[PDB]
């Protein structure tokens, strides 16, 4: 019944971003509550690590959004699993990860999961484990294909042995810019290898546990993209291993797997939208069409406006003859009256007013926006 | 789709032979029983060469006349063969500069820097090269390799290469020759950006058969700096010295291709090739209307060889027609020329033995190469390396250390024939 | 219905496989798990590592069992032991050196006459699987590599088809003692075992010389000597090896050869078949699209939508069976015997 030990344990890290800049100033709702599909972007890690089989799972917080991650947890998240939140005081935005994943080491005692909030992932689960369990490598780490942005960052150099999964180079396509090295050392050993920047880091990762105290004992090794490239198997590598070789792969394929760590919130959420016939539970009147689009519930939108191809969030209002186009609502928007958002991603709790036109432009959390029509920018509210 | 023709750079590498072609020029030399050069015609035959340049130098009388009483220049032959004698160690692109000044060359051809035996058949790899063109008139030559493996027996020094190619298009957008003392590969990173999956191979072996545009001939007049085909021409084509034009590459996952450049690579082939890795180019299709029959473990014998009884002839060892074995003789692993004779008692192992060698009574030896009308006397040892160049006579109770080079001529190698041999040479 | 007897002599068969563990049952022990993927998977182990990892697995099983006090551990070990196995068997058909371990810890799970504290009883059982594993299987093997070597004479030319370990272990050893002699390895399609034969055999610096099955007639001129490793070894006397094995022995019979069939006592078998089609195991259509010289290099084929070709289907079975009247002698731990006194040594246990 409960023969069976635990294989995995799952560690979700939630940092608060500073990309996504106009998006995520807030202490009032943080990264990982930004919703995709009008659902928060926590809701899909946890949705593919239930579906993985795991019924518990660590989530790494920071100790501001420690709060209002709790209470969605309780109230809003449908994914029938538990969610064990710490919050250490050590982490803060000179961080990433790895160190959030070193605060709590005493809590990782099995091989572990690691995943990011934003992880929105469709690979289908067992492939990831399988392939962790059959290689049985010391880390597995999963890649895909850049997205193809329909709307008007830095590029991924992945080197990968193929026919062995070997992973052999994993530094950024800018930062070592000067001369991009191979050891020759690397072309004696594993002489064939297959060179990437069509790839882009998945932040899926499962790590045999004497990996989480080379965390412990490492202090340098700050992300895990940071992380994962210290790893070398091949080296010299006078670095006082205590714990048959070390072996670390990688693992790619053609379906929706990505990172929300850049705007690209907006095409993951556009991506986001096979399905079919809207939902019941907000009001729409005669005089007004929405189609092929999200609006999600409580939010009201009155006659003559237009919503194409768009999101809408929980909790908003929308009317007398807005032209909301290719654009994303959040939640708390009182549309004012007739506007034009063309391509816009609007925050939450934010007002926005007297013919406010925007295009291509982000507006930040409880920041009203009066006529005053602007093409680049984002805001705002003031310092 | 017309028309090929190829240009053979014989010549090349004698001198690295050299005890051996005081003689005869390194293109007659007989890897198994055969001529060095008709390996590369047959090649050419195969990739449907209409028209062959072969640029030689010393000994070019010996090549012109083998040329003209060969079955290439026969009214059958698949292509029509001229020589162009140049002056000594003429260079590849010296003569791509004569080739322009002479203006003889049309269409693609075939550039080979001494002698390939190989039965990879290019005409598939000329309709890519053809199509590749057709469309874009910079894509100046595609570089035939063999797949193999990093510390493979046939890819030696000059063959072992790191090769960056584009997957798809299979264009060559890095090169550099592996040298030890160079630990890194280090290439300009815009390389990245424009071309989206990339394969860095070092697995490759160099072959060195190149297919050429009508560009190159010209391309080399202008760039007359240019020597070597590798690390002026390739570099230069790679670092934009020569400007906007496209290198591409062939991976051949089958067959065979090697060049015969050297000493240890003649050896090395001349293993590859009692192997039936060259098929149909074996002894025992006699190409050249011999006798020879195949026979288990790789034994290659030609009709009227005379093998004594009590005499033991183990694995990949080739006999000549008109050789005699002498009794409790072991012969392992080497080849023997036409009309030998092989005294009683005598261990041969891993050796050459050309025409007309005589091997007297109680002898041992071993990875040495016996040029034509070599004879050695009774009791004598001859060890790995040796080489003992035509008309050499060792003399009987005589031991030849390793490597060391005989020569009946007037130079460098130490040595001349009377015995006991050297020591005691009565050289000139 | 779950049966399908056509006219397809193949039908039967069983080819059902999980490749992945979506919707893998909750009760499966994560050492199950890893071993069900890797039995469906690897190319490179036979019956021998089988059934030893089966074993050693399934210690971890009842090491990490957790009795439930509404029974106790002899009612109900047993059920939670074949949960595992039909996880497993789901992943590939049970080989029968994997069956009669699973027949002997069965009743061993059973004899325990509801004795002991459960600590003890899990220590007993781990005690004859290790011995199981020490006796049945690596003494035994030890046994029939010496009783094996001893027939290998000076200027033997030995064959020996695909990857065998019990064969491998022979001719290492045969070696190790300063036997002079070489080895033909004899290879096959779809996946070509017999290089990792080579490959093994050659870095133990043993003169090898490599053919593949077509090229049988020709290379058996030259063998003296024909060693086989079995699968199962059937009570008719019959070996049950490789899908190409009786063809080895047939040639050989023909050439005077004599055929050795080397298999550890526990892989004997009640069970008689008289034909190599009742009881077999179906491999993948899709591995003989491949063209010949190299697998999972990526090559199509002619042949690659042979499924949605009507008339057209790709077969490959595992295993053959070789009559008794082809096998010269049978090497055992119990010696060299007749392969058809195999249900004798059943009475004898």
């Amino acid at each position: 019944l409960q023969s069976i030990p635990i294989e995995f344990q799952a560690v979700v890290f939630a940092g608060f971003g500073n990309s996504l800049y106009p998006l995520t100033g807030s202490d009032a709702l943080p990264k990982a509550l930004l919703p995709i599909g009008n659902k928060p972007m926590l809701h899909y890690p946890l949705y593919w690590l239930e579906a993985a089989g795991f019924t518990s799972a660590i989530l790494i917080c920071m100790e501001e959004a420690e709060a209002h991650i709790n209470a969605w947890l309780r109230s809003g998240y449908e994914g029938h699993m538990r969610i064990h939140v710490e919050a250490p005081t050590i982490l803060d935005d000179s961080k990433s990860s790895a160190d959030a994943l070193r605060a709590v080491s005493h809590l990782i005692k099995n091989d572990f999961v690691c995943l990011s909030c934003d992880s929105i992932v469709g690979l289908p689960p067992y492939t990831v484990l399988d392939k962790f369990r059959l290689d049985n490598p010391s880390a597995l780490a999963v890649y895909s294909p850049v997205l193809k942005y329909e709307h008007i960052d830095a590029k991924q150099l992945i080197g990968i042995e193929e026919k062995t999964s070997r992973l052999l180079y994993a530094k950024s396509s800018a930062d070592v810019g000067s001369d991009f090295t191979f050891r020759m050392s690397l072309l004696w050993k594993h002489p064939r290898v297959t060179l990437n920047t069509n790839l882009s880091d998945a932040h899926i990762f499962v790590f045999k546990h004497w990996v989480i105290d080379l965390i412990r004992e490492k202090e340098s090794i700050s992300s895990i993209r940071g992380d994962l490239i210290p790893y070398l198997v091949k080296c010299q590598y006078q670095k006082s291993f205590t714990v048959a070789l070390i072996a670390k792969d990688g693992i790619i394929c053609s379906r929706a797997n990505n990172l929300p760590n850049y705007f690209e919130l907006n095409k993951c959420i556009a991506k986001l939208t096979p399905e079919q016939r809207l939902v019941d539970v907000t009001v729409s009147e005669r005089a007004l069409v929405g189609a092929d689009c999200m609006v999600n519930e409580g939010t009201t939108i009155k006659d003559n406006s237009n919503i194409k191809k768009s999101i809408i969030g929980k909790n908003c209002v929308i009317g007398k003859g807005v032209v909301v186009s290719n654009s994303i609502l959040m939640d708390n928007i009182v549309v004012e009256d007739g506007v034009r958002l063309e391509s816009c991603i609007v925050a939450s709790g934010a007002q926005i007013g007297a013919k406010s036109k925007l295009r291509e432009c982000e507006i930040g959390v409880d920041h009203r926006v009066e006529a005053g029509r602007i093409a680049r920018g984002e805001r705002l509210v003031d310092m | 789709k017309h028309a090929l023709q190829a240009i053979v750079l014989s010549d090349s590498y004698n001198y690295r032979f050299r005890p051996l072609t005081l003689d005869k020029p390194r293109c007659l030399l007989p890897l198994a029983n055969t001529p060095l050069i008709e390996y590369t015609f047959e090649f050419l035959a195969l990739a449907g060469v209409q028209e062959v340049y072969v640029f030689c130098c010393a000994h070019a009388g010996q090549i012109r006349e083998y040329i003209e009483k060969s079955k290439w220049n026969l009214p059958s032959s698949p292509f029509s063969v001229n020589t162009i004698v140049s002056r000594e160690s003429l260079s590849v692109g010296d003569a791509l500069r004569e080739l322009d000044s002479k203006q003889l060359i049309t269409s693609d051809f075939i550039l080979v820097s001494g002698d390939v035996v190989s039965n990879v058949p290019l005409n598939e790899v000329l309709k890519e090269h053809r199509k590749r063109r057709e469309d874009d008139k910079n894509a100046i030559m595609t570089m035939v390799v063999r797949e193999a493996s990093p510390f493979h027996r046939t890819r030696a020094r000059t063959e072992s290469s790191v090769f960056v190619i584009d997957k798809k298009t299979s264009q060559c957008v890095h090169y550099q020759a592996n040298e030890r003392g160079k630990h890194y590969v280090s290439m300009d990173p815009e390389i990245f950006n424009e071309h989206e999956e990339l394969e860095v191979r070092n697995d490759l072996i160099d072959c060195q058969i190149d297919i050429c545009s009508n560009d190159v001939p010209a391309l080399f007049t202008e760039n007359f700096d240019y020597q070597d085909i590798r690390k002026d021409f390739v570099y230069g084509v790679l670092t934009s010295d020569l400007l906007g034009k496209k290198i591409h590459c062939h991976v051949a996952k089958e067959n065979y291709a090697a060049r015969v450049r050297s000493l240890q690579t003649y050896d090395a082939i001349s293993k590859d090739v009692l192997s039936r890795w060259v098929y149909p180019f074996v002894p025992d299709s006699n190409l050249l209307n011999q006798t020879f029959s195949y026979q288990r473990h790789q034994i290659y014998k030609e009709e009227d060889v005379v093998l004594a009884r009590s005499c033991i002839i183990k694995a990949r060892t080739l006999i000549g027609a008109y050789t005699k074995v002498g009794d409790a003789s072991v012969v392992a692993n080497t080849i023997i020329g036409r009309n030998c004779t092989i005294g009683s008692n005598c261990s041969i192992d891993s050796a050459f033995l050309w025409e007309d060698v005589v091997i007297g009574d109680n002898c041992r030896i071993g990875k040495a190469i016996l040029a034509n009308s070599v004879k050695i006397g009774n009791n004598c040892s001859i060890e790995d390396g040796a080489i003992v160049a035509a008309g050499v006579v060792i003399g009987d109770n005589t031991i030849i250390e390793k490597n060391k080079r005989l020569t009946t001529f007037e130079s460098h190698s130490q040595g001349t024939l009377n015995d006991p041999s050297l020591v005691g040479i009565g050289g000139r | 219905i779950f049966e399908e007897k056509q006219v397809s002599i193949f039908s039967h068969l069983d080819w059902r496989r999980r490749r992945t563990t979506e919707n893998i049952p909750k009760d499966i022990h994560p050492a199950v798990i890893r071993l069900g993927l890797k039995l469906a998977n690897y190319k490179i182990f036979g019956s021998n590592q089988r059934c030893i990892d089966l074993l050693k697995t399934f210690k971890i099983v009842i090491q990490d069992y957790q009795t439930p006090y509404g029974t106790t551990l002899s009612r109900h070990l047993t059920t939670h032991i074949n949960s595992q196995i039909a996880y497993l068997v789901s992943t590939r058909p049970l080989s029968i050196s994997m069956g009669n371990a699973i027949r002997f810890l069965k009743l061993e799970i059973s004899v325990l006459d509801i004795d002991l504290t459960d600590d003890e009883g899990k220590e007993l059982l781990l005690e004859k699987i290790d011995s199981y594993i020490r006796d049945r299987i690596i003494i035994a093997g030890q046994v029939i590599v010496q009783a094996a070597t001893e027939k290998i004479q000076d200027g033997d030319v030995i064959l020996t088809y695909l990857h065998s370990s019990t064969v491998n272990d022979v001719l290492i050893h045969a070696k190790n003692v300063g036997k002079k002699f070489r080895v033909v390895v004899v290879d096959s399609r779809p996946e070509f075992e017999g290089r990792v034969c080579l490959k093994l055999l050659t870095e133990h610096g043993i003169e090898c010389t490599y053919v593949m099955i077509s090229a049988l007639s020709y290379i058996m001129q030259e063998v003296t000597k024909i060693f086989l490793g079995g699968h199962a070894m059937l009570s008719n006397g019959a070996l049950y090896s490789r899908a190409g094995t009786s063809l080895i022995s047939l040639l050989g019979h023909e050439s005077n050869v004599p055929v050795i069939a080397c298999c550890e006592s526990y892989k004997f078998t009640e069970r008689i078949q008289l034909d190599s089609l009742v009881y077999n195991e179906l491999a993948p259509g899709d591995q003989l699209v491949n063209m010949g010289v190299d697998d999972f290099e990526e090559k199509p084929g002619v042949l690659a939508n042979w499924k949605s070709v009507k008339n057209l289907k790709l077969l490959s079975l595992k295993y053959d069976v070789t009559p008794p009247r082809l096998i010269t002698v049978c090497v055992c731990e119990m010696g060299l015997l007749p392969s058809t006194s195999v249900p004798a040594i059943i009475n004898e246990f």
